[PDB]
């Protein structure tokens, strides 16, 4: 009512009609937000007083029940003992054992169970509310099926999804992902809550992979004429621009976003804190204050375009609240925990593909063949030799039907003229290259959860790593000593 | 508590928030309404006697501040350690529905006292009539007596 | 490559290793010293460093040498030959420990191979000269002098034992080590005396032995000084704009200027104090020095100082030292990539932080961290205290956890305190009475003159201008992997002609008064801290809530807690309620701490209110409500002195105009990259200012809060002791109180409060940086952006003839329309409260807690690789755990938790009475009929505590036995029992289950001997499975328990009904979570499994109810491609397999049709066969994020095909089918655990009968 009084008293002012409709829409959105805050307070007090009632039962009624039943159990035991002593058809030791066996300690009549009372005052209405409670304004879900792809919102808010038939479905990270290869494509998501407003917190969260190469191409737009927000490529990175209906702008350039690499973009706008957070992968990139940003009322349709750029978009999600750094990190690391070994590009690693080898310690030196003492190994390139081409690798599995590598997979590394294969010499505990497939070593491929695009080769519970410097060489060796750092046995395979 | 609940309601359209219940109920003009929103009242007193709002930016700022203060005020909770775990006590629960509203803070009185002090009718238990009949003395062997 | 020799101080002089050498600071005035060649080009002279020091200054006096160190003097030290020999032995041991690891070996290799250049600024560019005091040093042969080459000489301590230093040689105020040449360096280092620090900035929970002070590792200090030496030898010790502290105010700390090289050497957050402009300045200075060096190296042709010295060998050695590029013609050039790598590895590669992390040695958090008075190591040559490999933290002695080997309160048998009568500190006396405060306890606010303003300088933009950006970091792994341990050191012979010149600048050191008197009348942090102390002579003291009252008198001690706490502490009770009063007052003290209120109006999660009342720092924060003032005035009221921020106005860009047409496009891009670089430099400058001026004040506030809490704890302990001693002998004999327990509880409360304070203060500091520093720099950068946009627009207009300039204008506008976000991570860098942690290592159970508890496991206990052990009824099935006498739970306040996973078998149907009435203890910790035990009666798990008197308290958990399918009857579940001063709680699977009040328990003593053994009335077949047993010495919270249960429930494989790992080629019974009372049975005619209702138990007892699980078809799981390891046979998530079932005497697979119309399609149960119209591969997956025993089965076209068919389930007459509708419903954020797709496998277990 106070807000309505102020708005109606401000209607008698030198403000244009369009701005007045903007005020009315913003006030309606603020009323919805106030209702949401009131509901939050209501369930807060509900939980508080329910826990208070359970506590009062625990600390005010249960002791009285215990006292009363102790008094009763005294008489019960006395009567049982009297009855067992009146009988005279049994022995003495047997009678003592029987009377000791039929006794009533306190634990006999102790039935308190906090979980059994919490689950006893929760009704089917509470379960319905819990099931229908979702923190998502849009949770896009794609399902290839059999020759009939379906893209739809499964958040329960029923956003209207309009997409052309030129889009495809691939397997990007975890599940199917939209693939826009045909130029000038568009996917529109329509929902009332997407209109934003003066006071409402939200967050966009998706996976992006650009196959292009460097002009400014629009990626995601919600700009109604002037006001709104948008994300678009620029130079060699992204730009997130938010503009309100008063001229205030906020353009943030997120660098180090190059093509042929997966990126987990998470943008959060929290208007209770006047905070704008922008995470790329598992690292906070931007932390800005948007106190100068005001009503951003925009259209009810979020548009995803391609603009002559083949793009993979996965798990596009819009929430109705702000996200924290811990939650973003948890989502990013759990989304990649899917038993698939990835390459340095972020895509799935596959057998029978030309791959370049990199060590985690040296993210730019590619292993190259070295011949010495009539033996061929592979080693890091020296600092004086950086133009030497790296070695071409392939992974061979026992079954040729398998195409994608997985956790705990036995395989053989093949080097691309004589078709060399990896072997381990039990003279220097290094590796070498042989010309016999039967002489190769079946090594196990794995990866660490917190290093997703890196993998490890194991051979009887012994990781292969890089040795120390040796006259401008660093051979792969099967280490057993701890003097080599634990991060030196992480490798990366790059699609070459 | 019903008196406070009624006092938080007005039929007029030109009221003003007040933290004094006695002043609200003793107001002859009936222009004061009781409220526990300390943040909102403080903000409105701060902006009192200032430049009247005429521009759209000023109104947007005022609305945003009002919403932020209301959200901070209605969602105020303090986590205390109770015998059954952790309880998020609502801080303003003392002001509205006058209960343990003597002095200091509601959470301080709630912690020092128990949860029983919230309700106004305690010690309503009554022992139910208990009929535990004793065991009925015919002779029996060990197994039959054990089973009985 | 590096060898360490063994010497003795009485070894005869052989003039090859043990020689008589005149140091360069002797100026050829005789006084030869006995020196030992420990390693190549490194010499040890075990004599006091008397150069530049008057012999009268070696004693303690009213003077002082430095104003930042508690100086300890001992003239009698190093006075005999035995002391020299033990010093030599200690240095040998330290060098062995340094070389023990690859990083130290690489450091020593760089030091040895970094031989100084032969010549200085006073040497012609075309010739060498070895007649310089900084290159060659004289030795005596006659019992005839010669000259030798040296790189480092290690002397003994100077007047101050605990003040190590490294000095270079300067000639006419022209040091060779600051100009790229390099020279010998002299070290003052005493290994017996080490500095002591603290870790207030590090949070380790509510530990007892935390933040108690740590003594540094002598090897670490030696390696720090060796990093200094390495900087000196390579000639990179240049001098740039230093950090000059501001001392205008009285509370400011006054000290000598800090050069950037020291901060670079310290590492961590310290190099961020040096702004990027100064970083670039130092980089280009070193680059110019190396350019001069390479010009000198190319210009030389012959040597005139000593013709016996080879030219080509030395040129090659210097090329290897400086990492130069040898051209085919013969000239030597500089590769910038190589030089950049070498510079980054020398400055940011070898740091104290990186070395300490690599050697697992604790060190100071920051260069500006407070320093405690030093201590003396009792004996550094004892391998039972300090060893070469492990160092102070000996793993065998249970001292390698949390650097327990360096803890002052833990390793009390390895150090000795220094008497205050021999320590001099530069104290400041604050007189109105007068208060003496050490200079180390003052705010270190840097002056505005220490930060450069190179941003305001104009920059010339050309077509080849490269945006240079130095990075204050170098990966330590790259340094380690570049270490060579095989190739030997090939150094030229050190012998040469004797030294001729003796020009050298010996510094002169003069003491200064150690007391500075100042006059002020401001009650600030120092006065409030003083008011909380009492003299040792006072024995009857009382706490007062008035600061002035406690400041005036000596028997009144200030306090900043609630008046209720003061009233309780001042209360005097009878001897019959003394122990209860002590418990109450300690609990009230702890509750007074940890007082935090959550914050939601600031981007700061918690606020502690008792900071203004404790320190009164800033704008008189003690007055009024601290929380209200903080909310109203922001996060600036806590700042003692608001500093002026130096924000330069960025200069314009002078763009070169070319014609060009080809070079006129690259200049625009170069200007844009330079603008980005200017943005980054401005951000770095602001960050440096924040780290120097604002963060130090908050660190001082943190230290003051810690000291105030320590003073409060000491006052409370003194009051307790006085009250206990004021009683009669009979009353004192009647009361049993342990002072160790109250001290431990007070320390734990202090550490928890310090954790909260640390979080709050860090939040406030970061909030101040973002909301008071960054916006102004952003505004200035936006003004610069507008200016640059206008300049570029008028440049395009003024050169529009050459170069579609509309595209360039659009690109320029788009690029500068966006701003560069500010990142702080750029400039920055298990509950761990366990006391027992049983784990499986190799066919045995050991303790990974790090406290070294002896675990004896007998032959009756069955083990496995999954950390599960089964205790049976045999007399030899017992585990004995003996804990350390120092690591046990508190015996008075009783705050500890016990967590594990347990598995109990089903009751015996015929033995219900015996199963119910019998109660048998399974874990015991009783010594004298007191302690705690875990017992298992029928259907209950009881946790019991019995104190010394005899009063008992139990809390249990009973799982329903009448349920159809129970979740606890024979499956693993998590049990956690927590105990504090008031309640005992038991949680099952995270959720709280039961709670009892234990407020009437007097005192529980700890047996220290835990017995895992089923003792009591048990049947011959009675086994219990246990896993992941752990004990914590703190009361775990609900969220902590839930997180622990979630973490311990994660696994790579899948789980069957009982929780055991899913295994291939095993008999299973299918179970549906959605339809609990149903199972599948093969139809006699149709090839579709029919759904049948499960049986139940109605044999003889109505008290027991369940449903049979061994009914239905026996399912088996087989591999699809046999591509994994044969040794591994567990089923992992997202695995393609074949799901067969045993029908009669054959195995039949389950298939599905390729094409179907309805969503719910029936399965096809047929013998193993190959068909082109059916799908056979089933992918087993797990969809529930929360821990569960239910898995999902999906049908896929192929292992390499993205096509997906559906999910196996049961749909309503019930029908076992596959559905495509489950696919949409399985991805909903709130997972539905009652779905029809949730399947579990029940193998035949020995715990489940019928």
């Amino acid at each position: 009512q106070i807000i309505q009084n102020k708005l109606q008293d401000l209607f008698k002012a030198d403000i244009s009609m369009d701005k007045l409709n903007l005020m009315n829409l913003a006030t309606e959105k603020t009323f919805i937000d106030l209702s949401n805050e009131s509901q939050i307070a209501i369930n807060n007090i509900n939980d508080f007083l329910n826990k208070s009632a359970i506590c009062v039962f625990d600390t005010n009624i249960y002791p009285k029940f215990i006292s009363f039943m102790e008094q009763c159990i005294n008489s019960v035991n006395s009567n049982v003992t009297a009855f067992i002593q009146k009988c005279t058809n049994i022995t003495e030791d047997e009678k003592l054992q029987l009377i000791k066996l039929n006794t009533f300690m306190n634990i006999d009549f102790e039935f308190f169970d906090i979980q059994s009372i919490k689950d006893l005052i929760t009704s089917e209405t509470d379960l319905i509310k819990e099931e229908k409670e979702s923190d998502y304004n849009l949770f896009l879900f794609t399902l290839q099926e059999d020759n009939n792809k379906v893209i739809e919102d499964i958040s329960g808010k029923n956003t209207l999804v309009k997409y052309s038939d030129s889009i495809s479905l691939v397997y990007g990270v975890n599940g199917d992902a939209l693939y826009l290869k045909e130029p000038d494509e568009s996917v529109s998501f329509s929902n009332k809550a997407f209109e934003n407003g003066l006071t409402n917190s939200f967050s966009i969260c998706f996976w992006l992979r650009n196959l292009g190469e460097i002009i400014t191409s629009k990626l995601i737009e919600n700009k109604a004429d002037n006001c709104g927000w948008e994300i678009y490529f620029e130079n060699n990175g992204l730009v997130f621009s938010i503009v309100d209906c008063n001229g205030n702008e906020e353009n943030i350039y997120l660098s180090d976003v190059i093509s042929k690499n997966w990126y987990y973009i998470s943008i959060s706008i929290d208007r209770l804190r006047n905070q704008l957070l922008i995470f790329i992968n598992d690292k906070l990139i931007a932390n800005q204050s948007i106190e100068q940003i005001l009503n951003i009322y925009s259209s009810n349709t979020i548009s995803l375009v391609n603009e002559n750029n083949p793009i993979y978009i996965e798990g596009l999600s819009i929430l109705n609240r702000s996200i924290t750094s811990e939650e973003v990190v948890n989502n990013y690391f759990s989304y990649l925990n899917n038993s698939y070994i990835r390459d340095i590009s972020g895509e799935r690693l596959e057998y029978n593909k030309t791959y370049e080898l990199y060590n985690y310690v040296f993210p730019e030196n590619s292993l190259y063949e070295v011949t010495e003492n009539n033996n061929i190994y592979l080693s890091i390139k020296d600092t004086n030799n950086l133009n030497i081409q790296g070695a071409k690798f392939k992974l061979i599995n026992i079954d040729a039907n398998k195409q994608y590598v997985q956790k705990w997979d036995e395989g053989v590394v093949c080097l691309l003229d004589e078709e060399k294969y990896v072997d381990i010499s039990s003279e220097n505990n290094r590796i070498q290259l042989v010309n016999s497939k039967d002489t190769a070593k079946r090594i196990i491929f794995n990866n660490d959860i917190f290093m997703p695009n890196c993998l490890t080769f194991a051979y009887n519970n012994k990781y292969l790593s890089l040795s120390l410097r040796d006259r401008n060489y660093n051979w792969m060796i099967c280490n057993n000593n701890d003097n080599i750092p634990k991060a030196a046995h992480l490798w990366a395979l790059k699609g070459i | 508590p019903i008196n406070y609940l009624q006092a938080q309601n007005t039929n007029n359209e030109k009221f003003s928030l007040s933290s004094d219940f006695v002043e609200v109920v003793s107001s002859k003009d009936k222009s004061l309404v009781y409220s526990f929103l300390s943040n909102v009242m403080f903000y409105l007193d701060s902006i009192k006697d200032n430049s009247p709002i005429d521009t759209d930016k000023k109104y947007y700022l005022w609305l945003r501040e009002i919403f932020r203060n209301y959200s901070f005020d209605i969602t105020a909770t303090q986590e205390i350690n109770t015998d059954c775990g952790i309880n998020k006590v609502v801080t303003w629960f003392g002001k509205a529905l006058n209960i343990l509203n003597t002095s200091d803070s509601f959470v301080e009185e709630f912690q020092n006292l128990g949860p029983i002090s919230l309700i106004n009718k305690k010690e309503n238990l009554s022992m139910p009539i208990i009929e535990i009949y004793g065991i009925p003395m015919l002779g029996l062997p060990l197994n039959d007596l054990n089973e009985k | 490559p590096v060898t360490i020799n063994n010497f003795n101080y009485n070894d005869p002089i052989d003039n090859n290793n043990i020689i008589m050498m005149e140091p360069p600071f002797a100026r050829g005035t005789g006084r030869y010293y006995k020196a030992f060649k420990i390693t190549d080009r490194i010499w040890i002279i075990p004599e006091r460093y008397t150069f530049g020091y008057k012999p009268e200054d070696f004693n303690k006096s009213s003077g002082i040498f430095n104003r930042d160190v508690c100086e300890y003097y001992d003239p009698d030290y190093l006075n005999t030959n035995d002391k020299k020999n033990i010093f030599l032995q200690t240095m040998i041991k330290l060098f062995n420990r340094i070389k023990s690891k690859p990083l130290g070996e690489k450091l020593l290799e760089m030091i040895i191979n970094g031989i100084p250049y032969l010549g200085d600024r006073r040497v012609p560019l075309e010739e060498f000269n070895t007649n310089i005091a900084s290159v060659t040093v004289n030795k005596l042969i006659s019992n005839r002098k010669k000259g030798i080459f040296a790189n480092l000489i290690i002397f003994g301590p100077g007047p101050v034992l605990n003040e190590n230093e490294t000095i270079d040689i300067g000639i006419q105020n022209h040091f060779a080590s600051r100009e790229g040449f390099g020279g010998i360096m002299q070290m003052k280092f005493c290994p017996e005396y080490v500095s002591v620090f603290n870790n207030v900035q590090e949070n380790k929970g509510a530990s007892i032995f935390n933040r108690r002070g740590y003594f540094s590792d002598p090897a670490l200090i030696l390696m720090h000084q060796l990093i200094y030496v390495l900087h000196g030898l390579y000639g990179i010790k240049v001098d740039d704009l230093p950090i000059v502290p501001n001392e205008k105010k009285f509370f400011m700390q006054s000290t000598d200027a800090i050069q950037a090289e020291e901060l670079y050497t310290f590492g961590g957050q310290d190099p961020s104090i040096i702004t990027p402009s100064t970083d670039k300045s130092i980089y280009d200075k070193v680059l110019q020095n190396f350019r001069g060096i390479v010009d000198r190296l190319n210009k030389v042709l012959v040597c005139i100082s000593d013709p016996n010295i080879n030219i080509n060998i030395y040129k090659n050695k210097f090329k290897d030292k400086y990492k130069f590029v040898e051209d085919s013609e013969g000239k030597y050039s500089i590769d910038v990539e190589s030089f950049d790598k070498l510079y980054k590895s020398l400055m940011f590669g070898f740091t104290e932080t990186n070395i300490a992390e690599n050697y697992k040695i604790k060190t100071r958090a920051s260069y500006f961290s407070d320093s405690l008075p030093p201590v003396k190591i009792k004996n550094l040559l004892d391998n039972e205290i300090y060893t070469i490999e492990e160092g102070f933290n000996i793993s065998d002695k249970d001292m390698e956890k949390e650097y327990r080997g360096q803890n002052k309160a833990i390793n009390k048998q390895a150090y000795e305190e220094i008497s205050k009568e021999h320590l001099a500190v530069y104290k400041i006396q604050m007189c109105k009475i007068c208060i003496d405060v050490d200079n180390e306890d003052l705010f270190f606010i840097a002056d505005k003159n220490s930060f450069s303003d190179d941003l305001s300088k104009n920059e010339r933009i050309e077509y080849n201008t490269q945006s240079n950006y130095i990075e204050n970091d170098f990966p330590i792994n790259e340094l380690i992997l570049d270490t060579d341990l095989i190739s030997k050191i090939e150094l030229p012979s050190e012998n040469t002609e004797s030294l001729t010149d003796f020009n050298v600048d010996v510094p002169v050191y003069e003491k200064q008064p150690a007391i500075k008197k100042i006059f002020t009348d401001e009650n600030t942090i120092f006065q409030y801290l003083y008011s909380q102390t009492f003299p040792l002579d006072i024995r009857d003291i009382s706490l007062t809530s008035s600061f002035d009252d406690a400041l005036l008198f000596s028997n009144k001690v200030y306090s900043f807690f609630s008046m209720d706490y003061i009233k309780t502490a001042n209360k005097v009770v009878e001897a019959g309620l003394f122990a209860g009063w002590v418990k109450q007052i300690v609990n009230d003290f702890v509750i007074e701490a940890n007082k935090s209120n959550t914050m939601d109006k600031i981007a700061i999660s918690l606020i502690v209110p008792y900071i203004g009342l404790a320190l009164n720092v800033g704008n008189e924060t003690a007055k009024g409500n601290f929380e209200n003032a903080f909310e109203i005035a922001g996060a600036s009221i806590l700042l003692e002195f608001i500093p002026e921020l130096l924000i330069p106005v960025v200069g314009a860009f002078l763009l070169e105009s070319y014609d060009n047409k080809n070079k006129i496009i690259k200049t625009i891009d170069n200007a844009l990259t330079k603008r980005n670089e200017k943005w980054s430099d401005m951000y770095g400058l602001i960050v440096a200012q924040w780290l120097s001026t604002v963060n130090t004040q908050f660190y001082t506030i943190k230290e003051g809060m810690y000291k105030a809490l320590n003073y409060q704890a000491q006052a409370l302990e003194e009051i307790i002791k006085y009250r206990y001693n004021i009683y009669s002998e009979k009353e004192k004999s009647n009361i049993n109180i342990d002072f160790n327990d109250i001290n431990s509880k007070l320390n734990e409360g202090i550490n928890q409060a310090i954790d909260n304070i640390n979080n709050f203060i860090n939040g406030c500091s970061v909030s101040y940086l973002m909301k008071k520093m960054i916006p102004l720099a952003v505004e200035k950068l936006l003004d610069f952006d507008n200016t640059l946009k206008k300049n570029l627009l008028n440049y395009i207009d003024e050169n529009k003839l050459y170069l579609s300039a509309e595209y360039e204008k659009s690109k320029v506008n788009k690029y500068l329309k966006t701003i560069m976000p500010f990142d702080l991570s750029i400039y920055t860098n298990i509950l761990n409260n366990i006391i027992l942690n049983l784990r499986y290592k190799d066919n045995n159970l050991i303790d990974l807690s790090g406290y070294g508890a002896k675990v004896e496991v007998y032959d009756g206990v069955e083990l496995n690789d999954k950390n599960q052990f089964k205790l049976t009824s045999s007399a030899n099935s017992k585990i004995r755990v003996t804990q350390n006498q120092n690591i046990i739970f508190n015996s008075v306040f009783l705050d500890f938790s016990v967590s594990f996973w347990i598995r109990i078998p089903k009751y015996k149907n015929d033995g219900i009475q015996n199963y119910i009435h019998n109660e048998y203890t399974i874990i015991n910790c009783m010594k004298n009929n007191s302690g705690w035990k875990i017992s298992i009666r029928g259907n209950r798990i009881i946790w019991t505590l019995i104190d010394i008197n005899g009063k008992t308290k139990s809390v249990f958990f009973e799982y329903n036995i009448r349920e159809d399918i129970s979740e606890y009857i024979n499956r693993w579940f998590f049990v956690t029992i927590t105990n504090n001063l008031n309640n005992a709680k038991i949680y099952i699977n995270g959720k709280l289950e039961s709670n009892t009040d234990i407020k009437d328990i007097r005192e529980v003593i700890a047996n220290g001997e835990i017995i895992f053994k089923l003792d009591g009335d048990i049947d011959r077949t009675q086994f219990i499975w246990m896993k992941y047993f752990s004990i914590f010495n703190t009361e775990l919270s609900q969220s902590n328990i839930e997180e622990r249960y979630k973490i311990q429930s994660y696994s790579e494989y899948l789980k069957d009904f009982w929780g055991n790992p899913l295994m291939y080629n095993k008999e299973y019974y299918m179970f549906n979570a959605g339809n609990k009372n149903s199972y599948i049975k093969l139809k006699k005619d149709s090839p579709v499994g029919e759904i049948l209702t499960r049986s139940k138990y109605n044999q003889n007892s109505k008290y027991i109810n369940y449903r049979d699980l061994y009914i239905g078809e026996k399912f088996i799981i087989r591999r699809k491609s046999n591509s994994q390891s044969i040794n591994d046979d567990i089923v992992r998530k997202e695995d393609y397999i074949y799901l067969d079932f045993f029908n009669l005497n054959q195995e039949w697979r389950v298939y599905t049709y390729k094409y179907f119309k309805k969503e719910e399609e029936k399965l096809f149960l047929a013998p193993i066969s190959d068909s082109d119209e059916f799908y056979n591969t089933i992918q087993i997956k797990e969809y529930d994020e929360q821990p569960t025993y239910s898995c999902q089965l999906l049908f896929k076209k192929d292992e390499e095909s993205t096509d997906e068919i559906g999910l196996i389930g049961i749909h309503r007459k019930d029908y076992f089918c596959i559905s495509k509708w489950y696919l949409k419903e399985v991805k909903r954020k709130p997972y539905n655990l009652k779905l029809g797709c949730n399947w579990q496998f029940i193998p035949k277990d020995e715990g489940w009968t019928e």
